[PDB]
């Protein structure tokens, strides 16, 4: 339960692949 | 009503002045923002700090259960 | 000193005039010795209230009628010696110079803070008794801003509720910390203090540990950090919002303080 | 060259006239106390000195060591800038605040934040807007109980 609590954000980056991307899903997560 | 959000336009680098906070957490920032890139003890740090906070909420979800019980008795 | 009959120098508005005493007041005794025998006042005898309270000599000015004859204190009597008679030449040079501007200029004529009021009153009796009194904070402090730091984590953040939030309270945590460390050479030293530093740096070199405040000194040093702050901080250019979260961490830590006082400010 | 009282103190004693500046400072009076007759030879730069001349004068290169001296020291980064006047400090005497006596191109300014910042503050929010809706169903979970048992 925890593991996954910590481990989401970079997997989701790894999932994300292009660094541009992630970027803008950092973007995304901060206006939310 | 509503409430509109506009990113701001791009602005010429002679007139544009990116500034980083002091405040890394709660900073409200316009939603206009730049990403910098992150420079082992942070991961870490992260891995407590979700550690703490969702041991206290347990705590807080377990403070209020029991006032409810102890109101049908009455 | 001064003697019934004898010489001495005395204030008249600036400056000094000669002038014997004829009464020797006590305060104590609400009476006074005169020259031709204690007695105690008469009935159109008085003495202003503001020297009463002091020794005071009733006195007789040289050169003038018993008119000015006045009853003066220690603040308005010396002895007279010869560092009075010098510093009443000095003040009849200074006349002097007086009279001269006046024939000069007669000749040109011709042609966010808002602590509550428990934190003030230890605060100022800290202060009384580090500049009216010798005394000074014990060595190791007892209970040093470890502790306080410390437990107000371990109160706060079991109060605390975001993971978001317990980062900004650790993160104050160890920005006091390292604050007090690099700012109490700085500004959080008075008198007599100074030396207890110094005996401190010396004593670290001694056992090759590098040496650190925090530990050191106590909880009240911390407070008098927390005083100097607002002032501190809008010296130099801060922003809006970093401010306003300093000032709310400012509030809470004091508040937290507040629960407890008499565990770290009980004399 | 020199000042007839102490600059950090405020009252007259032994003094070290400083090249520059014309303040002087006590034998302890020093973020260290020098210990008389002991002095290290030289100039004697004092702290102020120190910092003109080791940025030299211009302030590109002290805002550059200054972005570098914050990147460094991210732990106690809201006190990051306030750790920078100390070095441009003179220490002096705890002069008492007033209070404690008693009883446009910055508009459109974009903020350069990083991805921790952004994670930490998606998890306060989420946090927050979840404990919060929990809580206000409880509150009138309970309120509806208390109608209930009242009725
Ligand atoms: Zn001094
Ligand atoms: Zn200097």
């Amino acid at each position: 339960s925890l593991n996954e609590e910590v481990t989401f954000f970079e997997k989701a980056k790894r999932y994300i692949g292009n660094k541009h991307l992630y970027t803008e899903f950092l973007k995304i997560l901060n206006l939310y | 009503n509503y409430k509109v959000w506009k990113k701001q336009r791009l602005i010429n680098k002679k007139n544009q002045l990116y500034y980083e906070p002091l405040q890394k957490i709660g900073y409200q920032n316009n939603g206009n923002i730049q990403i910098i890139p992150t420079t082992n003890s942070i991961k870490y740090d992260f891995f407590d700090k979700i550690y703490k906070s969702k041991m206290v909420q347990k705590r807080k979800l377990f403070q209020f259960q029991e006032s409810l019980i102890d109101k049908l008795v009455s | 000193e001064f003697a019934l009959g004898g010489r001495c120098l005395a204030f008249h508005g600036p400056l000094m005039y000669e002038a014997k005493i004829l009464k020797i007041w006590d305060p104590s005794s609400k009476m006074y010795t005169s020259i031709p025998k204690p007695q105690k006042l008469g009935e159109d005898e008085s003495i202003p209230e503001e020297i009463i309270n002091g020794k005071c000599f009733f006195i007789h000015y040289q050169g003038w009628k018993s008119s000015w004859d006045e009853w003066v204190g220690y603040d308005r009597i010396r002895a007279y010696n010869e560092e009075n008679i010098a510093m009443k030449k000095r003040l009849a040079n200074e006349a002097k110079e007086a009279k001269k501007s006046l024939l000069e200029q007669q000749k040109k004529k011709k042609l966010s803070l808002q602590i509550p009021i428990k934190l003030k009153s230890v605060l100022v009796d800290d202060w009384e008794y580090v500049t009216k009194d010798k005394k000074i904070c014990r060595l190791p402090a007892d209970v040093t801003v470890e502790m306080v730091l410390n437990k107000y984590e371990h109160e706060v953040s079991q109060e605390l509720e975001s993971p978001g939030s317990q980062s900004q309270l650790s993160e104050y945590c160890a920005g006091l910390k390292l604050y007090f460390d690099k700012c109490l050479g700085n500004m959080l030293l008075y008198r007599l203090e100074r030396l207890q530093y110094d005996e401190l740096l010396k004593k670290s070199s001694k056992d090759q540990k590098p040496l650190v405040p925090i530990r050191i000194y106590g909880a009240i040093h911390l407070l008098r950090l927390i005083s100097v702050l607002p002032e501190l901080i809008s010296s130099t250019t801060m922003d809006l919002q970093s401010c306003q979260l300093l000032i709310k961490q400012t509030e809470d830590f004091l508040v937290w303080l507040l629960m407890h006082v008499d565990e770290y400010f009980n004399d | 060259e020199n000042e007839d009282f102490c600059s950090a103190c405020n009252q007259s004693g032994s003094f070290l006239c400083c090249d520059t500046c014309p303040k002087s400072f006590h034998f302890l009076c020093l973020d260290p106390p020098i210990d008389p007759n002991n002095l290290p030879k030289g100039d004697w730069h004092c702290n102020e000195c120190k910092f003109k001349i080791f940025i030299n004068n211009s302030m590109a290169t002290l805002k550059k060591i200054e972005s570098n001296f914050i990147k460094q020291n991210n732990n106690v980064k809201i006190f990051a800038k306030l750790l920078f006047n100390i070095d441009s400090h003179n220490p002096k005497q705890f002069q008492l605040p007033n209070y404690i006596k008693e009883t446009f191109n910055q508009d459109f300014k974009i903020t350069q934040i990083d991805e921790n910042s952004i994670k930490y503050d998606f998890f306060d929010k989420i946090y927050k807007s979840k404990m919060v809706q929990k809580r206000k169903l409880f509150q009138f979970q309970e309120s509806l109980i208390d109608k209930l048992v009242s009725n």
